[PDB]
């Protein structure tokens, strides 16, 4: 296990797509944001559902 | 423009990411995009231009 | 190029 800092390990998860990395680092916040909230939905569907 | 920033303490180079093979920092070993302003983390260092000493003859 | 080629 070689450590990263995890912005930077998306950074390029974002360029194994074909993305460039600095479309992360400029809408880093952004794409913090809305990964937290659709985990949030994670929870609320299996405390919701039967 | 592709592999990681890196320093040894000191100095800053790029380097693959799957063998530490360290170059000088350069207008074409890396891309522009933007400001400063918007990144976070970003440090401060030097671009070495290859084209500025030779285009000064 | 070409700008700096004004050298
Ligand atoms: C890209 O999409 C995001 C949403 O996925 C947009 O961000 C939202 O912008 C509105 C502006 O009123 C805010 O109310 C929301 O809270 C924002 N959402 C998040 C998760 O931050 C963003 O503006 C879009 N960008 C472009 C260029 O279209
Ligand atoms: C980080 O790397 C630089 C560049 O290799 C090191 O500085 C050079 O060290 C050599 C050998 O001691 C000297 O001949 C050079 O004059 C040094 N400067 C430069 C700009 O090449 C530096 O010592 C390294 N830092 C650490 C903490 O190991
Ligand atoms: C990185 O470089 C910038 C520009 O050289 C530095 O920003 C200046 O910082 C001083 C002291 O805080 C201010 O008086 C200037 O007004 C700033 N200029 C701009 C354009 O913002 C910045 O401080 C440097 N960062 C670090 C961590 O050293």
């Amino acid at each position: 296990a070689l450590q990263i800092p995890f912005a930077m390990q998306m950074a390029y998860r974002f360029n194994g797509i074909g993305v460039t990395q600095n479309v992360l680092y400029e809408n880093q916040k952004l794409i913090a944001n809305q990964f937290n909230s659709a985990i949030g939905k994670i929870q609320d569907s299996l405390s919701s559902t039967a | 423009r592709e592999g990681v920033f890196v320093s040894n303490g000191t100095h800053w180079f790029v380097t693959q990411r799957n063998f530490y093979e360290p170059q000088i920092i350069t207008t074409d070993n890396t891309f522009v995009s933007g400001n400063c302003d918007v990144v976070i983390g970003i440090v401060n260092n030097t671009v070495y231009d290859p084209l500025q000493p030779e285009l000064d003859s």
